[PDB]
């Protein structure tokens, strides 16, 4: 079980949280299997600076070897002062300082959900924090650890656990260097795994019947029609959503309301308004 | 005699938060907690098409984002002049009461019982402090390892609950202005109540008795944490068409008095908040949210709400307190057994025990049984097959103001529509409530009165500063969004 720190910047923990919904395998088995969770503000045991000081010890032990992940976007503006995720000896640590710290060292960075992917919603129009996808503030500071996205808005846990499975397997078949080579080559241009992004919504959607046949929902409990004029983007987004759906297979959005295209990379402003074509 | 000391992050909660605790004589004296990380949701909303606002506002926080989604319909409900059918409101029930289940059920099992249990020999159950005050047996304590273990799969269901009508979780799709955009089917209101029976019986048979179990070696738990002792419910979970009828009924409590709800009573301070010195004492109706990040003596990105002057705090406990509902009947059973206590309504505990760091914990635990019993009757309550949604158009210009409570409590959403855009949205969110810094008149937050007089009786293990916090059950997300 390789070391695994997850470092919150700007985020809701909306993705932390569809990770505990994982069904296969569950979330107990992938803490006790799969990853060695070493840090994670959420969930672990301890606090403040030891908790701190922990990972600095892990990080210094397996430099290089550990994978980092990065939820939420890292805001540059007012010098990093809009997010301040711990203190070690009293010291502020902003988001941008850690990592600065720890971003080199990692193994690889894992960007989970669109705002540390892409910058979502805390880049979005009216913003004033500087927030930035990690793989740009990364490129932007000559880290040049690898970044592997996994977005949406949240994921699904089926991307997350997916995604880091894949990689796991794909080291211990070639090592880490060629493991990790072999990753990349199942990136798409927005450094999305393909298995779980590879295939339009909409080029697979259960109402392109309708609409081809230009039968329209006018009203959302209407689910005979097609979502377009109700503002499905299914059209313009990739994901699996329409397969493996959510929360154990009992709904998904296109079904329930509308797909609002939140795993890709101009959400939410390019997706938006999302009521309307 | 004096030692501060200093935590952040404070771990198993949401969020980003500092505590910075004096220390004297073995006790709390003074503190001050610092939310750390601001996204700006406030101005972010600007200029947006209002419907947008019940998608965007979701992303506060991804553990409570369907109390987000309800205040945010209610108030474009208002604003756009819907009426919600009678069949959509009990819909909007089913999708946000499920979700009150997981948050208490993820709350006391994977935030808050490390402070008692200890877990698995391997991360992120090790390492810890080495004098963690773990005073269980080996046998109660593996109990809390399998119910910890167990509450996994359970919270899981309630998301499954969550999504049958909500489509997705976290971050509903099912809520809009207007209604619900899924009517209840025969098939799947089964499918919502084959998994509500299951969590059910974990909340009567595991969670309600192991807390008040938990608490009852942790007695010194009651007597501390009181704060100010004062309480705010804004209302929550609409029972009629009217709109005064509701689960839980609003009311605040200070001083020892009972007093009704007003909300032109709220204003919010900022004096010791990054946000310009011009936008101070101001009600969430004129609210105004310009960050200041580099103004002097100022600690935190949370405002600081007050209600008539008052700081409040927010939650289960003011809930259940301001209501005093029945007590569960295993709580009764229990408090007389373990504590030596006689009680039929909540409010039996006292106020100093229930306003106390293991009194929060009860008051959760209480109030997921007193939920069951709500959704138990919206399953009755709803009509398969009958509409869910009205389709409003988008006024030119408009308010609203939607009122709920989160599963860590009051919040509301007012939005401010002009040109058929948002023109100002402000949020005033449960954890705001709590985790607030001192106000401009230099009062403390509910949470950083509460933690004075606090043990610390080893300031190189201060296991007790974090435990209350978690009492709060936090989401600094939520409270600087
Ligand atoms: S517009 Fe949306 S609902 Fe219609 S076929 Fe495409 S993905 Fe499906
Ligand atoms: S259906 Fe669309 S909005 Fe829903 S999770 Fe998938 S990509 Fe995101
Ligand atoms: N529950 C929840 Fe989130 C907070 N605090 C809100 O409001
Ligand atoms: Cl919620
Ligand atoms: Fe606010
Ligand atoms: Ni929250
Ligand atoms: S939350």
């Amino acid at each position: 079980r390789p070391p695994v720190f997850w470092l919150q910047g700007q985020g809701c923990t909306g993705c932390s949280v569809t990770l505990l919904n994982s069904v296969h395998p569950s979330i107990a088995d992938v803490l006790l299997k799969v990853i060695s969770l070493e840090f994670h503000p959420t969930v672990m045991a301890w606090e403040g600076e030891h908790a701190i000081e922990h990972m600095r010890k892990v990080a210094e032990k397996f430099k290089g070897k550990f994978f980092l992940v990065i939820e939420g976007s890292v805001p540059v503006e007012a010098d990093g002062k809009y997010c301040i995720i711990g203190e070690a000896n009293h010291h502020e640590i902003s988001m941008v300082d850690a990592l600065k710290e720890f971003g080199p060292n990692a193994a690889a960075v894992l960007a989970v959900g669109t705002c540390a992917a892409y910058g979502g919603i805390p880049a979005a129009e009216g913003s004033e924090t500087g927030a930035t996808a990690v793989s740009k503030f990364l490129g932007d500071n000559g880290i040049k650890t690898p970044v592997v996205n996994i977005p949406g808005c949240p994921p699904h846990p089926d991307w997350i656990v997916g995604t880091v499975v894949l990689a796991l397997d794909a080291i211990k078949k070639n090592g880490l260097e060629g493991g990790l080579a072999e990753v990349v080559k199942v990136l798409d241009s927005d450094g999305r795994p393909t298995p779980f992004f590879g295939r339009n919504i909409h080029e697979n959607c259960p109402y392109l019947d309708k609409y081809d046949e230009g039968v329209m929902s006018a009203t959302f409990t209407d689910k005979v029609g097609c979502r377009y004029d109700l503002g499905c983007k299914g059209p313009m987004t990739m994901a699996d959503c329409f397969e493996r759906k959510w929360n154990g297979g009992v709904n998904w959005c296109v079904q329930n309301a509308v797909c609002i295209g939140c795993v890709e990379p101009d959400f939410p402003d390019g997706k938006s308004p999302f009521y309307q074509a | 005699g004096r030692t501060t000391i200093a935590i952040d992050p404070v771990t198993r909660i949401e969020g980003h938060l500092k505590a910075e605790v004096v220390v004297e004589n073995g006790k709390v004296v003074d503190a001050r907690l610092s939310g750390g990380m601001y996204r700006g949701f406030e101005t972010i909303l600007r200029g947006r098409d209002p419907r947008d606002a019940s998608q965007i506002v979701q992303r506060i926080c991804g553990v409570c984002p369907t109390a987000h989604s309800t205040a945010s319909v209610l108030a474009l409900d208002e604003a756009f002049g819907a009426k919600v059918p009678n069949n959509g409101r009990i819909t909007r029930n089913l999708i946000f009461g499920a979700n009150y289940l997981q948050s208490h059920i993820l709350h006391f099992y994977h935030l808050s019982a490390q402070d008692f249990v200890q877990g698995p020999d391997t991360a992120p159950f090790v390492p810890r402090f080495p004098k963690s005050d773990l005073r269980l047996s080996k046998e109660l304590n593996k109990a809390g390892v399998d119910q910890y273990i167990e509450a996994l799969e359970v919270r899981r269901i309630c998301h499954e609950m969550v999504a049958l009508f909500g489509g997705r979780m976290p971050h509903v799709q099912g809520q809009v202005v207007g209604g619900a955009t899924e009517i209840p089917t025969k098939e799947k209101l089964v499918e919502y109540a084959a998994r509500f029976k299951k969590v059910r019986d974990f909340v009567e048979q595991k969670y309600v008795p192991v807390v008040y179990t938990i608490g009852s070696k942790y007695k010194d738990m009651f007597k501390v944490g009181q704060g100010f002792k004062a309480a705010l419910c804004v209302g929550a979970f609409p029972l009629d068409n009217s709109g005064k009828k509701h689960l839980f009924m609003p009311g605040v409590y200070a001083k020892g008095k009972d007093m009704p709800f007003d909300p032109s009573k709220i204003k919010e301070y900022v004096k010791y908040s990054w946000f310009a010195e011009e936008t101070t004492g101001l009600n969430y109706k004129e609210g105004k949210t310009i960050p200041a990040p580099d103004k002097a003596g100022a600690y935190s990105f949370v405002k600081a709400p007050r209600y008539d002057g008052l700081s409040l705090e927010v939650g289960p406990l003011a809930r259940m307190w301001v209501n005093n509902p029945e007590l569960s009947p295993v709580g009764k059973k229990l408090l007389k057994d373990l504590f030596g206590i006689s009680a039929k309504k909540f409010r039996d505990l006292g106020e100093e025990a229930a306003f106390s760091l293991m009194g929060r914990h009860v008051a959760r635990a209480e109030e997921t049984y007193y939920m069951l019993g709500a959704i138990e009757g919206w399953l009755k309550e709803i009509k398969a097959g009958e509409d869910t949604v009205v389709m409003p158009a988008v006024p030119a210009s408009a308010e609203g103001t939607g009122f709920t409570e989160a599963p860590r409590g009051s919040l509301l959403h007012y939005v401010k529509v002009k040109d058929s855009k948002i023109d100002n949205y402000q949020i005033v969110s449960a954890s705001l409530w709590n985790c607030n810094p001192r106000d401009d008149m230099g009062q403390r937050g509910a949470v950083e009165e509460a933690l004075i007089g606090i043990p610390v009786d080893d300031i190189q293990n201060p296991v007790n500063v974090a435990r209350l916090i978690r009492a709060f059950d936090p989401x600094l997300a939520c409270a600087v969004h």
